[PDB]
């Protein structure tokens, strides 16, 4: 969120790198959500022959999703990533992660350098 | 009888006309030039004194190369009438087709006009009997001129409509229906079009010749009228065909068939495994999700309850396919019908025949004695 509205304070158009993914959902406003990798109901059934003729096909090349040998990015979001895309995590197990990983320095700190607190209660408040 | 071999599906109507004078000449009685509307509208059977002019089914032919409706059947009117006799040609169409109208009307009048179909009354045909089956559907046509018998054909309707189109040409001849039983019994010798059940005692097989969307659609709907259990059906697509012709193809199979398989019918030099992926796509899956779940043994369905199935080579998919059938379900070959030829790259095989399903259902006992289990894609081998 501050890495967007930095943009426009600085007048910069989105790049052209908005990677859609073989399911036609894929955005900078998606992955965040709590279902990964599926389709979101849209009511109408999804024209899979019209994605098919507007994301290409009957002429030229299409992206075909199909594995090879070769050491080569096989997903288009891979292209400028060193070894590959980060893995995918919600925001969800992104929030509970640093929690608990505050919650551990938390426990870490009071182990080797938290004997002593100002409470009186060690007794039944440590344990 | 014989048949010369021809590149093209008309000949040159020269090299047609000499072939038919030398077997005048000796070994034939009898010259009649066929072609359908494409060859009727290039010229093949134009240039010929045709007796008997009848069209088995008038629609929208050549449509894209004529440049209007109706084009080959106003060509075969105009053929028909330019030799034309009193009582001797024959207009036998179904009156619910408007083109055949449309082509009976012109010409000479004084030539015999009949109707074949079976729901006008005024055509006077019927079926009148109840005995569909995969191996044999005899009817009880009841018409003044039509004969009493009928000829046991494969499809529900389209064989039905072929049989009584036939049965007013072979009634033309002679009025005794006891002259047609050698027509009934050419009918239901299974031709390469259209092919029904083998005659052993095992689980049905269709051969049928579909490669466009709309013939391909007609026959998974007859298909799916005749086929009482499941619908089993395994093709292909060719390759430098129609691109968008792949997804609906898809679409339309996966639409009706409970499982399906999809191989390569004809490479020819296209990489394999990328018009299948096309193919894949119309389903909405890629090859990468059916790989990934292929290490494992769940293999999901389709969201409306059928199955989906794959394989790189037809020889064991199509072999596949054949063991993969229940008693009442028939197995339906819609990739290739009549052809012999399987252009695998930039060579071709000719491996592609009926045979290999005679043989694969002669020794599906075997491998059901042996124990392997074909009711999926993922046979249960034992340890």
């Amino acid at each position: 969120l501050e890495a967007l509205e930095a943009m426009a304070k600085d007048n910069q158009p989105i790049p052209p790198r908005a990677m859609i993914l073989s399911r036609k959902y894929r955005t900078l406003v998606s992955s965040w959500i709590e279902p990964l990798q599926e389709e979101a109901e849209l009511g109408y059934e999804i024209d899979y022959i019209a994605r098919y003729v507007a994301e290409g096909g009957l002429t030229g090349d299409r992206k075909r999703w199909v594995p090879r040998r070769g050491k080569t990015p096989l997903d288009p979001d891979a292209e400028g990533f060193i070894y590959s895309n980060p893995r995918e995590t919600s925001f969800k197990q992104r929030c509970l992660e640093e929690w608990r990983l505050h919650h551990r320095k938390l426990l870490k700190t009071l182990h080797n350098e938290g004997p002593s607190i100002l409470g009186k209660i060690s007794e039944s408040d440590y344990i | 009888d014989n048949k010369l071999e021809s590149p093209h599906t008309t000949p040159d109507a020269v090299l047609v006309q000499k072939l038919m004078a030398k077997m005048v000449h000796n070994g034939t009685e009898a010259l009649v030039m066929e072609a359908s509307s494409h060859g009727l509208a290039l010229g093949r059977c134009d240039k010929v004194d045709f007796d008997i002019a009848v069209f088995t089914n008038l629609t929208r032919d050549h449509l894209d190369f004529h440049g209007t409706e109706e084009e080959y059947r106003d060509a075969k009117a105009k053929l028909f009438a330019r030799m034309v006799d009193p009582a001797r040609h024959r207009k036998i169409v179904n009156i619910d087709d408007p083109n055949a109208a449309f082509f009976l009307a012109q010409g000479n009048p004084d030539v015999p006009i009949v109707t074949f179909a079976m729901e006008n009354k005024s055509a006077d045909v019927h079926p009148l009997k109840f005995q569909l089956s995969l191996f044999e559907t005899q009817v009880l046509v009841n018409t003044p001129q039509g004969i009493l018998e009928i000829s046991s054909g494969l499809l529900g309707r389209h064989n039905i409509y072929n049989i009584l189109a036939a049965v007013a040409v072979g009634i033309a001849v002679g009025a005794p229906l006891e002259d047609i039983v050698k027509g009934i019994e050419e009918v239901d010798a299974v031709p390469g079009r259209c092919e029904l059940i083998d005659e052993e005692q095992a689980f049905g097989v269709i051969v049928d010749y579909a490669h466009t969307p709309d013939a391909l659609s007609r026959l998974l709907d007859y298909v799916r009228e005749l086929g009482p259990r499941r619908v089993i059906t395994v093709f292909g697509c060719a390759g430098e065909s129609d691109r968008g012709k792949r997804p609906i193809m898809a679409k339309i199979a996966t639409d009706k068939s409970d499982v399906t398989i999809l191989t390569s019918d004809n490479p020819k030099t296209e990489d394999p495994l990328d018009i299948l992926d096309d193919m894949l796509a119309g389903v909405g899956w890629s090859m990468q999700d059916y790989l990934k779940h292929g290490e494992n043994d769940y293999y999901p369905p389709l969201p409306n309850g059928h199955r989906l199935f794959l394989h790189d080579i037809r020889r064991v998919a199509v072999r596949c396919a054949v063991a993969m059938g229940e008693e009442g379900d028939i197995v339906v070959v819609a990739g290739k019908g009549h052809e012999t030829y399987q252009i695998e790259g930039d060579k071709k095989e000719f491996f592609d025949d009926r045979e290999e399903c005679r043989e694969a259902l002669q020794y599906v006992d075997e491998l059901h004695q042996a124990g392997i289990d074909t009711s999926e894609f993922p046979w249960r081998l034992p340890e």
